[PDB]
Protein backbone atom coordinates (compact mmCIF):
# COMPACT_ATOMS: atom_id res chain seq x y z
CA UNK A 1 0.00 0.00 0.00
CA UNK A 2 2.73 2.25 0.34
CA UNK A 3 4.52 1.72 -3.12
CA UNK A 4 1.49 2.33 -4.29
CA UNK A 5 0.53 5.62 -2.75
CA UNK A 6 3.66 6.66 -2.93
CA UNK A 7 3.33 5.74 -7.20
CA UNK A 8 0.08 7.96 -6.55
CA UNK A 9 2.45 10.55 -5.40
CA UNK A 10 5.02 10.30 -7.61
CA UNK A 11 7.40 8.98 -4.99
CA UNK A 12 9.42 6.16 -4.95
CA UNK A 13 9.76 4.17 -1.15
CA UNK A 14 12.51 5.85 1.23
CA UNK A 15 14.59 2.97 3.09
CA UNK A 16 12.74 5.36 5.75
CA UNK A 17 10.06 4.10 5.07
CA UNK A 18 11.12 0.57 4.87
CA UNK A 19 12.80 1.80 8.38
CA UNK A 20 9.18 1.94 9.94
CA UNK A 21 9.26 -1.67 8.84
CA UNK A 22 12.92 -2.06 9.25
CA UNK A 23 13.19 -5.46 8.02
CA UNK A 24 10.41 -6.80 9.14
CA UNK A 25 8.61 -10.19 9.12
CA UNK A 26 10.68 -13.36 8.63
CA UNK A 27 12.74 -11.50 5.56
CA UNK A 28 14.36 -8.55 5.84
CA UNK A 29 12.68 -5.39 4.21
CA UNK A 30 16.03 -3.89 4.31
CA UNK A 31 16.74 -5.48 1.26
CA UNK A 32 14.65 -3.47 -0.49
CA UNK A 33 17.57 -0.49 -0.12
CA UNK A 34 20.36 -3.01 -1.17
CA UNK A 35 22.12 -1.40 -4.07
CA UNK A 36 22.61 -4.60 -5.95
CA UNK A 37 18.54 -4.80 -6.02
CA UNK A 38 18.53 -4.87 -9.97
CA UNK A 39 21.22 -7.45 -10.04
CA UNK A 40 20.35 -9.83 -7.55
CA UNK A 41 16.67 -9.59 -10.07
CA UNK A 42 18.34 -12.23 -12.16
CA UNK A 43 19.73 -14.61 -9.42
CA UNK A 44 16.94 -16.95 -9.58
CA UNK A 45 16.81 -20.44 -8.35
CA UNK A 46 19.84 -19.24 -5.54
CA UNK A 47 18.17 -21.25 -2.67
CA UNK A 48 18.61 -24.35 -4.54
CA UNK A 49 22.15 -22.94 -5.67
CA UNK A 50 22.60 -22.72 -1.93
CA UNK A 51 21.82 -26.22 -1.29
CA UNK A 52 23.44 -27.72 -3.75
CA UNK A 53 26.87 -25.45 -2.61
CA UNK A 54 27.60 -28.63 -0.24
CA UNK A 55 28.91 -30.89 -3.22
CA UNK A 56 31.25 -27.98 -4.19
CA UNK B 1 38.27 28.87 -21.37
CA UNK B 2 41.33 26.51 -22.11
CA UNK B 3 42.46 25.35 -18.70
CA UNK B 4 45.71 24.31 -19.16
CA UNK B 5 47.12 22.41 -16.24
CA UNK B 6 44.55 20.54 -13.94
CA UNK B 7 45.41 18.01 -11.25
CA UNK B 8 44.16 14.67 -10.27
CA UNK B 9 43.33 13.46 -6.89
CA UNK B 10 43.03 9.27 -7.37
CA UNK B 11 41.64 8.05 -3.42
CA UNK B 12 39.88 5.00 -2.10
CA UNK B 13 36.73 7.01 -1.64
CA UNK B 14 32.89 6.07 -2.74
CA UNK B 15 33.23 3.93 0.55
CA UNK B 16 29.84 2.47 2.04
CA UNK B 17 27.67 -0.20 3.12
CA UNK B 18 26.44 -1.21 -0.39
CA UNK B 19 23.32 0.49 0.17
CA UNK B 20 22.00 3.40 -2.33
CA UNK B 21 22.50 6.87 -1.38
CA UNK B 22 19.36 7.90 -2.04
CA UNK B 23 16.81 8.08 1.34
CA UNK B 24 14.26 6.04 -0.52
CA UNK B 25 14.70 2.31 -0.80
CA UNK B 26 17.27 1.71 -3.50
CA UNK B 27 15.39 0.02 -6.43
CA UNK B 28 15.52 -2.90 -8.13
CA UNK B 29 8.00 -21.06 -30.35
CA UNK B 30 6.80 -23.63 -28.14
CA UNK B 31 7.09 -27.69 -28.09
CA UNK B 32 4.71 -29.74 -29.78
CA UNK B 33 4.22 -33.52 -30.55
CA UNK B 34 2.86 -34.71 -33.96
Amino acid sequence: LKRQEAIAQNRRLTLEDLEDSWDRGIPRINTLFQKDRHTLAYDKGWRVRTDFKQYQ
Amino acid sequence: DETYGVNVQFESDEEEGDEDVYGEVREECTLSAN
